[PDB]
RNA sequence: AUAGGAUAGCGCAUUCGGAAUUCUUCUCUGCGGGAUUCCUUUGUAGCACAAGGUGAAAUUUUGGGCAACAGCAGGUCUGUGAUGCUCCUCAAUGUUCUGGGCGACACGCGCACUACAAUGUCAGUGAGAACAAGAACUACUUGAUCAAAAGAGUGGGGAAACCCCGGAAUCACAUAGACCCACUUGGGACCGAGGAUUGCAAUUAUUGGUCGCGCAACGAGGAAUGUCUCGUAGGCGCAGCUCAUCAAACUGUGCCGAUUACGUCCCU
C-alpha cells in the first residue's frame, strides 16, 4: 500500500459529480524506481491539494474526463 | 501554575500520534478536559478535521430520536468506556482509540458499470467513527450487556484488526468487492 | 429463552467468592452471564465483595459500576 | 374584461410606494352589474410636505455642485 | 485529610454543602428524635396526582419535611402554591401529549404544620412562611456537621 | 484601603452573567452563591474551571469573585459564567497592573479558546407560517 | 414637597418625542426639578389572519402590528404651576395624564 | 439480598384459584390476581406485615392465608372506601371489593342488566360497538 | 460515612434579613455609529473570483415583508346594507320555538398523536427560560386539615408596579434506591363501579380525580414516498387563538443540540 501525495485537482468527473479526478505523485525512496513517478486516479470523498492517499495498486491510470 | 490538560483529569495527551501516515493531518490530538465545545465546526469545508477526536466520537452517539441532543449523556458514557478500555488493554485509552480510527474504514471503494476508486483521508476518518458507533448501538439493543461495554469491545477489537469488530468485517468486504471490479 | 436464577444457592455463592475476585474486569452484566443469575442479584453480590475489600471500585455512577481485582 | 390607461412614472414594489403613491377604488353600478374603477397618482413631492412627502426617492443620488 | 480547613476558612453555613447530604442528614435527625408529627394519610397516599405509584420509600415523609425546610431557608415568604411548583413533574396521559402538573398542596400543607409544631417555622408577616430564629440556627449547625463528615 | 473592585459581564444565547471581582484576604469564587466544587454535573464544572487552569491559579491569589447569572438554560449559564470570570481577570489587571502583564494573560486565553473573551453571536431563528419550524415545510401528498 | 407625574402615550413615535421635548423645555423655563424622562418598554399588538376570503389555495397568512410608546416625567411643583406648563396646544393622537404621587 | 434459596421455594404458588409466578417480587406477583393492581398490592403487603423486597415463592402457607383474607375483606383491615373497586352496588348498595373470578361474573351481570332494561348502552353492547362516544 | 474516589483557594473567615449614602456594569429606548470586497496574496486575463487579515459581524451580514407585463372560463353569489338576471313569499325557501342530525359503520385513502423498552420504566432530590394574556377577568396567601385526590371557602393585590426573585420540560445526581431481556414494573387501547365540576340543558358517555380491567395489537414495519445545509434537522415544553366547558390543530416563543455536502445535470 504505497502512499501518494495529491499535487493537482483536475475536476469533478461523475455524472452526479461525486467523484474527483486527481494527479498524485508517489512517495518513495530516492533510489527507488518509483521516485517522482506520477499517476492520474479517481477519488471518492472530499479532497484537495496536499492530501495523501493509500494506493492498493499503482499500475492503473484513470481515463481522463 | 499553568499545566497541560488531561481528559477527565486522568488520561494524558503527550506522545499521542497515529501510525497511519495518510491520516496524519486529519486526526487532531489537541489536549482538552472534557469532550464538549460549542464551536462552529461546520462553517467551512474542512474545518471539522481540527475538532478533537474524542468529541467527534461523542457526536456519533447522539443519533436516534432518543439520543438527539443528549451530549452530556454521551460524555458520561465515554467516561466509563475509557476506564473499561484501560482495564482490557493496560495501556493509554486515548492511544487505543486513535488506533481504531486509523484502521476502521476501507481504503478502496467501488462507485457508479461499477468502478474501483480510492478514498480521501477525510472520508476514512468519518467512516471509521460512523461504523464503530453503529456496531455498538445495534449490539446493545435488546441485550443484558450495557452500552459502555459494547462500545469498549468494538474499539478494542478494531484497534487490533480483529474480525470480531463490526467495522473490520465491513471494511474487508468493501475492499474485496472493489478489487473484484478493479 | 434465557434462564437466570433470582436467588443464590450454596454452590453459586461459593463460586462468586472465589472465582470472581481474580477477574481483570468485573461488571454486573459480565457476572450475570458467567454465573447464570439475574443482574439484580449479581449487582448485590458485587457490593458485598467491595465492602470486604476483596475487589476495588474503578468507575462509579448512579447506574454504572465497574470493579477490578486487587493487587 | 379589464382595461388600463397609463401615463408617466410609477413605482410598484418596496415600501416607499406607500408614501409616494395615493390610490383609491370604488364600486360603480350599471344596469347590467357592478363596475370597478381604480385611480393611482404618483405624487411630486414638496419640501413643505403639504403635497407629497419631503424626502426624495429612496434610490436617487444627487451630487452637490462645487462652488 | 479531606476535612481540613482551607486556609483561613472556618465554620460553614447552608449552600456550602451538598444539598442531598444535608437533606438526608436532617431527615435522619427527625426520625431518630421521634417528636415530629406524621399523619396517618401518608401510609396510603400518592405524593401527587401526577404520579402513578406510591413514594416507595418508607421514610419519604421525613425526607419531604427536610426538603421543604431547606426551601423556606432559601426563599422566605413562600407559600404552598410556590412549593408545589418545585415538586411537580410531567404526567403520562396515554395516547395524548404530556403536560406538566404542579404537586398536590395537601401534603405540603401537612409538612409546614409539622415543622411549625417543632418551632422551626412561623407564619411570616404578609403571607407565606419563614424560618424562626431557632430554625435558622438548626439549619447552619447541621451544615457544619455535614462538612466535617459527621452525619448520623 | 482602596476598594479595588471591578465588574464584568458575559453572554451566551439568552443567558447573562455578571461578575464582581474584589481584592480580599483569600481567594473565593462562587456562582449564584454556590462554591465551585459543589457544581454539578462534573462536565460543566470542568468548563468553568478552564478560566483558572489555563492561566494558572496564582493569578487568582487574593481575589473574591461572585457571579450572578440569569436566563438561558443549564448549559448556556455555564458558558456565560466562564466568560465573565475570564473577562473579569483581564479587566482587573487592566486597572491595577501594567500592560505587559495584562497582554501576556490575554494571549493565553485566546490561544486556547476564542469564546473565553468574545461572545458567540448565534441566536435561535424565528418561525414562519407554513412551516413547523424555522425551515421544515409541511408534508406534501399527491395521490 | 409634593410630586406630580406626567404620562405620555401614543401610537406615533414622532409625536411622542415632540410632546415630551416641549414639556422638558417649558419646565426648565420655570426652574423646576425634573426626574426623567423615562422611556418605558414599547408594547406591540399582533394579529395574524389568513389572507384569502373563503378557503382555497396555499394557506398564506399576513401579520398586522401596532406599537405603543410611553414616557413618564416627575415634577416637584404645585398643581397651579404644572397647569401652566401643560397649557399649550399638542399634536393629535397624544394623550397626557396627570397624577399626584404620595 | 444475598440470602440462600430455601428448601421450600416454589416456582408456581396457588392463590385464589390463580397461578402466580414465584420468581417476581411479592407486590408484583400479587397483581397477577384479577382485581388487584400495583397500587392495591402494595397496600395488601403493608397490612399483612410482609417485606416487599423478598421474592415470592418463599411465602409460607400461613402468609398466604393472611393475604387471602385481606383481599377478600379489605374494609376489615382499615382500608378506606374510596380505595375499593365497587363502592355502592346498584342492586345491593353495599361497598365491597371484587377479585378472582367474581370480577368476570359481576361484569356479565352488568351487561345483562342493561340489555334487559333496554338502555342505549345495553343495546350498543349487544351489537358489539363502542359505548363511550368513540367513532 | 455502612465501602467514601476524583475535583480551585492554603493587612482584613464566611453567610442572612433595618437605616443611610453614592453610582449606571447588567435592564428599559427615540435618534445615531458600525461592513465598504476595506487590506494582503493567487488564478488571472475592464467587470470580477479564491484563500487569508481586520473585526461583534466578511459577503444580497442573517431572517422576513413588498414585488412588473401577460393570463386561468382556478376559488368565493356560505363575509358584508357588494351586485345583474332568475326562484319562493302568510301552514312561506322569510322568521322564531321544541326535538333529531351534521359524530351512524364489516370498509378504503390523506395528515397527526402514542409506542414497540436498559442511551430504559418507576420512586426521590438539584439547578434552571422566553414570547404573551388578564374585569380595569387573571391571580397570591390562608382555611379546608384531629387525615386521599379533585374540590369548596376567606381576606388581599392587579398591566416593567399583582401574578413574579415568572421555581417549564428535555437535563443532572458517588440516590452507594427497585426492576434484569420478558409482550415483563414495556405499551395503554377497551371496559366496570363511586364522586366532584361547566352549563337553562351532559343520554350518544362535556371535562378532571380514585380503585379496578390490561390475556388489545405492537418486538422496528414490502413495493413505494416527504422535508431539510447551522443555533439548522431532530428532541422538549410554554403562551396566544378557538373558548360558559373541551387542543392529538394552527400562530408564536424559548431550552438541549448533531451527522453529511459545500457538488452535479444521471432523475424531476
Ligand atoms: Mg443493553
Ligand atoms: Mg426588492
Ligand atoms: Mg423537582
Ligand atoms: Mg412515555
Ligand atoms: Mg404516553
Ligand atoms: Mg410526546
Ligand atoms: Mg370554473
Ligand atoms: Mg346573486
Ligand atoms: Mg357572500
Ligand atoms: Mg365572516
Ligand atoms: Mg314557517
Ligand atoms: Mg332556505
Ligand atoms: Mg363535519
Ligand atoms: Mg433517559
Ligand atoms: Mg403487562
Ligand atoms: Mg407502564
Ligand atoms: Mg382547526
Ligand atoms: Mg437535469
Ligand atoms: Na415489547
Amino acid at each position: 500500500a504505497q502512499v501518494g501525495l495529491i499535487i493537482k485537482v483536475l475536476g469533478r468527473t461523475g455524472s452526479r459529480g461525486n467523484v474527483t479526478q486527481v494527479r498524485v505523485r508517489l512517495m518513495a525512496e530516492a533510489g527507488s524506481p518509483d521516485y517522482n513517478r506520477t499517476i492520474v486516479r479517481n477519488v471518492k470523498g472530499p479532497c484537495k491539494e496536499n492530501d495523501m492517499l493509500s494506493l492498493m495498486e499503482t499500475e492503473r491510470e484513470a481515463r481522463r474526463l | 501554575s499553568s499545566k497541560t490538560p488531561k481528559l477527565f483529569n486522568k488520561w494524558s495527551f503527550e506522545g499521542l500520534e497515529t501510525s497511519e501516515l495518510a491520516l496524519r493531518d486529519h486526526i487532531s490530538t489537541t489536549a482538552a478536559y472534557v469532550p464538549h465545545t460549542s464551536g462552529r465546526w461546520q462553517k467551512r469545508r474542512f474545518y471539522k478535521a481540527r475538532m478533537p477526536i474524542v468529541e467527534r466520537l461523542a457526536n456519533g452517539l447522539m443519533f436516534k430520536g432518543r439520543g438527539n441532543g443528549r451530549k452530556l449523556q454521551a460524555a458520561r458514557l465515554l467516561k466509563h468506556t475509557l476506564e473499561i478500555i484501560h482495564l482490557l488493554t493496560d495501556e493509554n485509552p486515548l492511544q487505543v482509540v486513535v488506533d481504531a480510527v486509523s484502521k476502521g474504514a476501507p481504503r478502496e471503494d467501488s462507485t457508479r458499470r461499477r468502478q474501483a476508486v480510492d478514498v480521501s483521508p477525510m472520508r476514512r476518518v468519518n467512516e471509521a467513527i460512523y461504523q464503530m458507533c453503529k456496531g455498538a448501538r445495534e449490539a446493545a439493543f435488546r441485550n443484558l450487556k450495557s452500552m459502555p461495554e459494547c462500545l469498549a469491545d468494538e474499539i478494542v477489537n478494531a484497534s487490533k484488526g480483529s474480525s470480531n469488530s463490526y467495522a473490520i468485517k465491513k471494511k474487508d468486504e468493501v475492499e474485496r468487492v472493489a478489487k473484484a471490479n478493479r | 429463552a434465557l434462564q437466570n436464577a433470582v436467588m443464590f444457592d450454596k454452590e453459586t455463592y461459593d463460586k462468586l467468592r472465589s472465582e470472581v475476585p481474580k477477574y481483570k474486569l468485573i461488571t454486573p452484566s459480565i457476572i450475570s452471564d458467567r454465573l447464570k443469575i439475574a443482574v439484580s442479584i449479581a449487582a448485590a453480590g458485587l457490593k458485598q465483595l467491595c465492602r470486604e475489600k476483596l475487589i476495588r471500585l474503578v468507575s462509579c455512577s448512579s447506574k454504572t459500576r465497574v470493579y477490578t481485582r486487587i493487587v | 374584461k379589464s382595461m388600463t390607461f397609463r401615463d408617466g412614472y410609477m413605482i410598484k414594489s418596496g415600501t416607499a410606494h406607500k408614501s409616494f403613491v395615493d390610490s383609491a377604488c370604488r364600486h360603480c353600478y350599471m344596469r347590467a352589474g357592478c363596475i370597478g374603477v381604480k385611480v393611482k397618482i404618483m405624487l411630486p413631492g414638496d419640501s413643505t410636505g403639504r403635497n407629497g412627502p419631503s424626502e426624495p426617492l429612496p434610490d436617487v443620488i444627487t451630487v452637490i455642485e462645487p462652488k | 485529610n479531606k476535612i481540613h480547613r482551607i486556609g483561613k476558612r472556618k465554620g460553614a453555613t447552608l449552600k456550602d454543602v451538598s444539598a442531598w447530604r444535608w437533606i438526608k442528614t436532617a431527615a435522619r435527625h427527625f426520625k431518630q428524635e421521634g417528636k415530629i408529627f406524621v399523619p396517618n394519610c401518608t401510609e396510603i397516599m400518592k405524593s401527587s396526582h401526577g404520579r402513578e405509584r406510591a413514594p416507595q420509600n418508607p421514610d419519604w415523609y421525613y425526607i419531604r419535611c427536610a426538603a421543604v425546610l431547606r426551601a423556606i431557608y432559601l426563599r422566605p415568604g413562600v407559600g404552598y402554591g410556590g412549593l408545589s411548583k418545585r415538586f411537580g413533574n410531567k404526567k403520562n396521559y396515554g395516547s395524548r401529549p404530556e403536560h406538566t402538573v404542579t404537586s398536590s398542596t395537601g401534603p405540603l400543607h401537612w409538612a409546614c404544620k409539622s415543622l411549625t409544631k417543632l418551632g422551626l417555622v412561623e407564619p411570616g408577616a404578609q403571607s407565606g412562611q419563614r424560618l424562626t430564629r431557632k430554625g435558622h440556627k438548626f439549619a447552619d449547625s447541621l451544615a457544619f456537621q455535614v462538612q466535617i463528615r459527621k452525619f448520623g | 484601603y482602596a476598594l479595588k473592585q471591578v465588574q464584568t459581564f458575559g453572554k451566551k444565547k439568552t443567558a447573562i452573567a455578571v461578575a464582581t471581582v474584589t481584592k480580599a484576604a483569600q481567594c473565593n469564587i462562587k456562582v449564584n452563591g454556590v462554591p465551585l466544587q459543589q457544581i454539578l454535573p462534573d462536565t460543566l464544572r470542568a468548563k468553568i474551571m478552564e478560566a483558572i487552569t489555563v492561566v494558572g491559579s496564582k493569578y487568582y491569589s487574593r481575589l473574591r469573585i461572585d457571579v450572578a447569572v440569569h436566563g438561558g438554560g443549564q448549559v448556556s449559564q455555564a458558558y456565560a459564567a466562564r466568560q465573565a470570570i475570564a473577562k473579569g481577570l483581564i479587566a482587573f489587571f487592566q486597572k491595577y497592573h501594567n500592560e505587559v502583564e495584562k497582554a501576556a494573560l490575554k494571549d493565553k486565553f485566546l490561544a486556547y479558546d476564542k469564546f473565553l473573551l468574545i461572545a458567540d453571536p448565534r441566536r435561535c431563528e424565528p418561525k414562519k407560517w407554513g412551516r413547523h419550524s424555522a425551515r421544515t415545510r409541511f408534508t406534501k401528498s399527491y395521490r | 414637597g409634593q410630586t406630580v407625574r406626567l404620562t405620555i402615550t401614543s401610537r406615533n413615535a414622532k409625536a411622542v418625542e415632540s410632546v415630551t421635548s416641549q414639556l422638558l423645555t417649558r419646565a426648565r423655563d420655570e426652574k423646576v426639578t425634573i426626574h426623567g424622562p423615562v422611556r418605558l418598554p414599547t408594547r406591540t399588538l399582533k394579529i395574524t389572519t389568513r389572507k384569502t376570503p373563503c378557503g382555497n389555495g396555499t394557506n398564506t397568512w399576513d401579520t398586522f402590528e401596532l406599537k405603543i410608546y410611553k414616557r413618564i416625567i416627575d415634577l416637584h411643583a404645585p398643581t397651579e404651576q404644572v397647569k401652566k406648563i401643560t397649557s399649550f396646544t399638542m399634536e393629535s393622537g397624544v394623550d397626557v395624564s396627570i397624577t399626584i404621587l404620595d | 439480598s444475598l440470602t440462600l434459596i430455601p428448601d421450600h421455594f416454589q416456582h408456581i404458588v396457588r392463590l385464589l384459584n390463580t397461578n402466580v409466578e414465584g420468581k417476581r417480587k411479592v407486590p408484583f406477583a400479587l397483581r397477577m390476581v384479577k382485581g388487584v393492581g400495583i397500587r392495591f398490592a402494595y397496600l395488601v403487603c403493608k397490612k399483612a406485615g410482609i417485606d416487599v423486597e423478598r421474592r415470592a415463592g418463599t411465602l409460607t402457607a400461613e402468609e398466604l392465608e393472611k393475604i387471602a383474607e385481606i383481599i377478600a375483606d379489605p374494609a376489615k383491615f382499615k382500608i378506606p372506601d374510596w380505595f375499593l373497586n365497587r363502592q355502592r352496588d346498584p342492586k345491593t348498595g353495599k361497598t365491597e371489593h371484587l377479585s378472582s373470578s367474581m370480577v368476570d361474573t359481576r361484569l356479565r351481570d352488568d351487561l345483562e342488566r342493561l340489555k334487559k332494561m333496554r338502555a342505549h348502552r345495553g343495546v350498543r353492547h349487544a351489537y358489539g360497538l363502542r359505548v363511550r362516544g368513540q367513532h
